[PDB]
């Protein structure tokens, strides 16, 4: 009888855990549209030239923060927080009924509720905070790279020419140096670390298969950031990724990412070759197969985006 | 002259307010003894005179205010919102009496949450600690205090202000306090602000403040209008948002402390009605299938998994597999919803009624007001924004470090507070010989400590670790030689506490190897990953190639250090080989076992550089094992630490390092061409006639003239050879015999 | 070069004392073209970390111009910008630094930028440097002159 | 050494004891004219024992020589006070001090 014949404080703090993993964790919070409706009112019992509504204000402060000269960036919990509450403003919201009238209705609520906080200078904040990363990876960047592709999602025609004015206008290099350091940090297929994976699985690892590839989820949201800069055909930016005239230096971002494709294709040609004597692939070695496959997808679709709109 | 008349002399006034700006730099960031000293220049009487001077000049005005702050309550204030961040609440019975104090509180119908940071709290806090100011007193530091000063009459003192400038201020007069409305509510919110860290106020004071603040929400059940609704500047708003973040941070605590209180009547009613249950199970069921299904499913798994299971009644609605019944999922329900409620996520041109949406609603009209120019006002407006639209994600980020403990052990743990602050608070100042002593003094008392061995996840909560390791990072990025053996000792024994202990300093690997007598950076390193095979397994190539890099550095070129004290000079030194060798053998040998991966990587990074082998196995014009043992016992005896046996003993830590290194029996029996591969390259290293001599060799042993341990052969020297020997070499008929 | 050209103007103590040696013509010029280059100087690192850092090298010879009366005004700016731009080097500072900087207040009248500089030397970019505010204590507040 | 004078006469047969608690107001200076410490500013008296010193030896030994409330004027010179090594921001190190103080002590 484990359970009893317990102190009475011990017992607390495991029911604490297990109540906080379990209970607490709702899902909606109902609070990501709600807080961007109320900070887009402006002149509320009141009332041009003065700075609109709050949330422009914290979109100017950002890009302050962002704009600062330094050589490192901070990691802040509030832009974190803030940018995800952006990103899922859209996204999570408007990420059989194949009606034109009502297609055509999701496509402008999804327009209206980007243009909400892109007309905001938004577009500006995320290249800014991508320069100002210097090419490091971490959850300064992945919140940022999820409110571009919430912004971008669906191929924005505006949101893509205001980067692009923005990148053309500024002329500094060291975005797309950001980019190319972020797409050479990316991992692929690791054969070394999938035996001691299983045998770390055989007898804790705090995790489950956090040890392959273990950012995945980066990689493809960096490509699809990537594909949707230039999704609707846009010849001005599918130029941009390759040569920048402006700038003093060009950096190619198309042969990088054939680059990091030629090395995943070598790492799941591995795979195979390590799996090729047995006879039934067990389920951790299909699963590593699919969440590589996956990314593998979204390179290619990034790839096909460069070339379509001839 | 009358220090009112500088209000026409500014030459003087810019010279004296620099002068109190200098009063408060030199005794700034807890420098307790001339704050002591100041009290002879600035003394009490004139602080408080100069608080309530209405005719200062604004700029004397907040001089003298920041100065009674930064020498009576700067350090103390520091103290206390350094804790504030920790909440470990015992089991008293005060707590158990202690509710919600929710929308259906005590008095009230489902609608009310109370007042906000008014009514019983049980975290614990380290008092203050003051100490009388007195120069007539006979000279003797041990850690000076701050002077003392009344605070009662202070708190009353700065009430009395407060509201006398509310009220003031609502006439528009054309001469306000200081010359300025800033100057007359800054250095006031700021006295208001520290002492409401502090927890001076009373339970009537603090509603008090909160009447003062907005008397339209925070009343009990053009009328003397509140702060919020006045036309302040932005000096003054942000001094209001301090306030504001006050309460907002008292309700989360007593949210953290409420559900402490359930979950203590909730685990006494489960321990009861589980305690029912298996009474049941042993006395009644006796023509059943033995109800295996019913027992090891439940009874039989740890009380981890006992208790996670067991909290799946509701959220699904069909799926309970537990033996909860229905009016205890009911009960947890009822409080899970008045919880929800707590948190504003309640209800599945009206005034507001509860401290978020008043926050929210004052947040959004400054903001539509004007455009807040100064980045730190924004940034405060918007975190509090927030932090009341968002209440379940604070409650969710706050839990972690919230710990309950038993009331038997709150004069333990107070002390244990007192030590981890004073650490804090010596965290701050430059490096010296008394700051060094105090603090050493001060983990010497955590060590001793019966907590810290007894509730490892609370010193993981508190962050312990990490502070020492900062303290560390400190000292060493030589001086100060104590400080870093103490902070290594610290880690050392905090490692082996616990697994999650030796998991989380497993992290900081690199670091600890990087930096690289008493305990080293080296030993942490080692003591992280000793006997974890878990560890061991997810241990980086990198990190192994570092040591095997340092190896050879110091295998080719000797440590000049040795060659300071009387000494003979040699090419290659065998101590910093022994010691770079001995946390090799953890990472190759758990358990008495050998990790395959670990081994290989070190065999083969261990042959690609010959130097690590020392100056006899390196290759051409070596003399070989058996001529370096006994040119090392010919050097043992002659003049020429004592040189002559670390040369044996780094050897000795090589052979027996290569031998745990060897593949195991059944890897050899079961193919494995690598692991025949890695004994081969073992073989060719060394032949069977150097270890066969090895182990021949003589040992040495009025009264008996016995030698010297530590300058004479050992035959702990032969254990290794012994060791390699039977994991490689064996013997089946042969060697048997000779 | 501006170090050596500030060296070799300020050998000469004052215009008029052995300071005509290049003709009556220069010697009013000289103040002038001391107080030029000590603003050159302190503009050259105003603000820049780097520059600072490499020039804390010479704190002793900063704080040994401190006291030619003319060029004070311009030597006190160059050591506030050292100081505040690289707090570093306040840890190599010894007594006979703060002596110098209380009797250059003593001095030359009641500035309110001696005390700033003070108030730099006390506390470094976030660390209480003890040192340095026990002995402005010891050296400035018994004595209440 | 002591230079006790008076001020206020007291009562001349209730001098202090060993053993006793010796409560005074006293406003201290330098031979200046320079205040540097007081007690009437604080609002509390300050209370001190015989044999326990825990004050300058001037102090006590001005204090010995009192009755109930007799005000005398102290003059403790250097090697008698805090001498030579002084107090940082307090008496520099060789000045001698002045008490203004008067033992209303209850007993």
């Amino acid at each position: 009888t484990p359970l009893y014949n317990l102190p009475t404080h011990r017992a607390c703090n495991m029911f604490l855990e297990s109540y906080k993993a379990a209970w607490i964790l709702t899902e909606d919070h109902s609070f990501e549209d709600r807080m961007i409706d109320d900070l887009s009112k402006a002149g509320e019992q009141e009332e041009e030239e003065k700075k609109p509504d709050p949330l422009h204000q914290l979109v100017l402060h950002f890009s302050r923060t962002a704009l600062t000269e330094k050589s490192k960036l901070d990691e802040d919990y509030l832009y974190m927080a803030y940018a995800d509450i952006m990103a899922k403003s859209c996204h999570l919201e408007e990420g059989v009924e194949v009606s034109f009238e009502e297609k055509e209705m999701e496509k402008q609520r999804l327009l209206y509720q980007q243009s909400r906080l892109h007309t905001r200078g938004a577009a500006e904040m995320v290249l800014q905070m991508i320069s100002a990363c210097k090419g490091e990876t971490g959850a300064m960047v992945s919140s940022t790279l999820k409110l571009g592709i919430s912004i971008l999602n669906g191929g924005n025609a505006e949101v893509q020419q205001k980067m692009l004015d923005y990148l053309k206008d500024k002329k500094e290099v060291g975005f797309f140096q950001s980019i190319q350091a972020l797409m050479q940090t990316c991992s692929v297929l690791d054969l070394n670390a999938f035996e001691r994976q299983n045998k770390a699985e055989g007898l804790i690892n705090r995790q489950n298969g956090e040890k392959v590839m273990a950012d995945d989820e980066f990689t493809q949201d960096l490509f699809r950031f990537l594909q949707l800069l230039c999704e609707g055909h846009n010849n001005d930016f599918q130029n941009y990724l390759r040569t920048q005239t402006g700038n003093t230096t060009t950096i190619n971002i198309i042969i990088c990412t054939v680059d990091y494709l030629l090395r995943l294709q070598e790492s799941i040609s591995d795979f195979y070759w390590y799996y090729s004597g047995k006879d039934v692939i067990e389920e951790q070695g299909k699963r590593n197969f699919s969440k590589a496959m996956s990314v593998a997808k979204q390179v290619f679709n990034s790839l096909t985006e460069y070339i379509q709109g001839p | 002259m009358d220090i009112l008349e500088l209000s026409e002399r500014l030459d003087l006034q810019r010279f004296h307010s620099h002068t109190l700006r200098l009063y408060r730099a030199v005794c700034a960031l807890g420098n307790n003894r001339v704050a002591h000293a100041l009290c002879s220049h600035v003394d009490q009487a004139q602080l408080l005179h100069a608080l309530e001077d209405a005719h200062l000049p604004g700029p004397l005005r907040a001089g003298y205010y920041d100065l009674l702050i930064s020498i009576h309550l700067e350090s103390a204030c520091r103290s206390r919102r350094s804790m504030l961040s920790e909440y470990i609440v015992p089991l008293t019975p005060e707590t158990r009496a202690i509710t919600l104090f929710p929308p259906g509180r005590k008095g009230g119908n489902a609608r009310r949450h109370g007042l906000p940071g008014v009514g019983v709290t049980t975290s614990l806090r380290p008092p203050h600690h003051f100490s009388p100011p007195c120069f007539v007193a006979a000279l003797p530091a041990p850690a000076r205090l701050s002077p003392a000063i009344p605070l009662e009459a202070l708190r009353d003192k700065a009430l009395r202000m407060l509201g006398e400038a509310v009220r003031d201020g609502g006439q528009h007069a054309r001469d306000p306090v200081g010359g300025s409305v800033e100057f007359q509510f800054v250095p006031v919110l700021k006295l208001v602000s520290t002492l409401l860290v502090m927890g001076i106020f009373g339970d009537e004071d603090v509603k008090q403040i909160l009447k003062m603040i907005e008397p339209e929400v925070f009343t009990e059940e053009d009328l003397e209008e509140g702060l919020l609704q006045m036309k302040l500047p932005e000096s003054v708003k942000l001094q209001m948002c301090n306030l504001l973040e006050y309460f907002c941070d008292q309700e989360l605590q007593h949210r953290v402390e409420s559900l402490a209180a359930f979950a203590e009547r909730y685990v006494d009613k489960l321990q009861a009605n589980q305690r029912s249950r298996y009474a049941l199970l042993m006395r009644a069921f006796t023509m059943s299938a033995a109800e295996t299904a019913r027992r090891t499913r439940e009874f039989r798994s740890p009380p981890q998994e006992q208790i996670n299971m067991l909290l799946h009644f509701k959220d699904e609605a069909d799926e309970e597999d537990c033996p909860l019944p229905e009016d205890i999922r009911q009960d947890l329900q009822d409080f899970h919803q008045d919880l929800l409620a707590h948190c504003g996520i309640q209800l599945e041109e009206k005034k507001p009624q509860s401290l978020q949406e008043l926050v929210s609603h004052m947040v959004v009209r400054w903001a539509q007001e004007d455009y807040v120019q100064s980045p730190e006002l924004v940034r405060a407006m918007f975190s509090l924004l927030h932090r009341q639209y968002d209440g379940l994600g604070e409650l969710l980020r706050a839990l972690p470090r919230a710990y309950t403990i038993s009331p038997s052990s709150v004069e333990d743990t107070m002390s244990l507070l007192e030590c981890l602050g004073q650490i804090r608070s010596l965290l701050i100042v430059q490096m010296g010989p008394q700051e060094e002593n105090l603090m050493i003094q001060s983990i010497g008392n955590i060590m001793n400590n019966k907590v810290f061995y007894q509730h490892p996840n609370l010193m993981r909560a508190l962050g312990m670790h990490e502070t020492v390791m900062e303290v560390m990072v400190n000292v060493l990025g030589i001086r100060f030689p104590k400080m870093v053996t103490s902070c290594c000792r610290f880690l050392c024994y905090f490692c082996r506490i616990s697994r999650q202990n030796q998991r989380s300093m497993f992290d900081h690997l690199s670091y600890l190897l990087e930096n690289s007598q008493g305990s080293t950076p080296l030993d942490v390193a080692a003591a992280s990953v000793i006997d974890n095979n878990e560890l061991a397994l997810a241990l980086q190539e990198q990190d192994l190639e570092k040591v095997v890099s340092y190896l050879a550095g110091c295998g080719l070129q000797s440590c000049p250090m040795l060659l300071a004290k009387g000494y003979p000079d040699i090419g290659w030194n065998p101590c910093g080989g022994e010691r770079y060798l001995d946390f090799l053998r953890f990472a190759v040998f758990v358990n008495g076992e050998s990790v395959e991966e670990n081994a290989n990587v070190v065999v083969r990074l261990l042959i690609r550089k010959p130097e690590c082998f020392g100056p006899a196995l390196r290759g051409e014009g070596g003399s070989g094992l058996l001529a370096a043992i006994e040119e090392a016992i010919r050097i043992s005896e002659d003049p020429a630490v004592h040189l002559g046996h670390a040369i044996m003993s780094f050897y000795a830590a090589l052979i027996d390092l290569l031998g745990r290194c060897a593949p195991e029996m059944h890897l050899i029996q079961a193919g494995k061409g690598e692991a025949l591969r890695i004994r081969a390259i073992l073989r060719s290293l060394v032949p069977l006639d150097d270890l066969v001599g090895i182990i021949s060799l003589p040992l040495q042993i009025g009264a008996l003239v016995q030698p010297k341990m530590s300058a004479s052969f050992v035959p702990d020297h032969k254990a290794s050879m012994v060791l390699f020997l039977d994991r490689v070499y064996g013997i089946e008929n042969q060697d048997f015999l000779l | 070069l501006v170090l050596n050209c500030i060296d070799r103007l300020n050998v000469y103590t004052t215009a008029a004392h052995f300071a005509e040696y290049a003709g009556e013509e220069a010697a009013e010029s000289w103040k002038e073209i001391v107080n030029l280059l000590s603003e050159l100087l302190a503009s050259l690192i105003r603000g820049n970390r780097a520059n600072c850092a490499l020039f804390s090298t010479n704190l002793d010879w900063v704080v040994s111009k401190l006291d030619r009366l003319e060029a004070s005004s311009g030597i006190l700016e160059v050591l506030y910008c050292v100081l505040i731009e690289s707090p570093e080097v306040l840890n190599i500072i010894q007594e006979n630094h703060i002596k110098s900087i209380i009797s250059l207040l003593d001095k030359h009248g009641r500035n309110h930028k001696v005390l700033d500089v003070l108030c730099s030397l006390c506390v470094c970019n976030g660390v209480a440097v003890r040192s340095n505010q026990d002995l402005i204590t010891e050296n400035l507040l018994p004595g209440r002159e | 050494g002591v230079e006790i004078e008076t001020i206020s006469p007291g009562d001349g047969r209730t001098f202090p004891k060993k053993g006793q608690t010796c409560v005074v107001h006293y406003t201290g200076m330098l031979q200046n004219g320079k205040k540097f410490d007081s007690s009437r500013d604080r609002n509390k008296p300050f209370k001190f024992r015989i044999g326990k010193q825990e004050v300058i030896k001037g102090f006590e030994e001005g204090a010995a020589q009192m009755s109930l409330g007799q005000r005398a004027k102290l003059t403790c010179t250097p090697d008698v006070a805090y001498g030579a090594t002084g107090h940082p921001g307090v008496i520099p190190p060789n000045a001698t001090l002045i008490f203004d103080v008067e033992l209303l002590n209850l007993e």
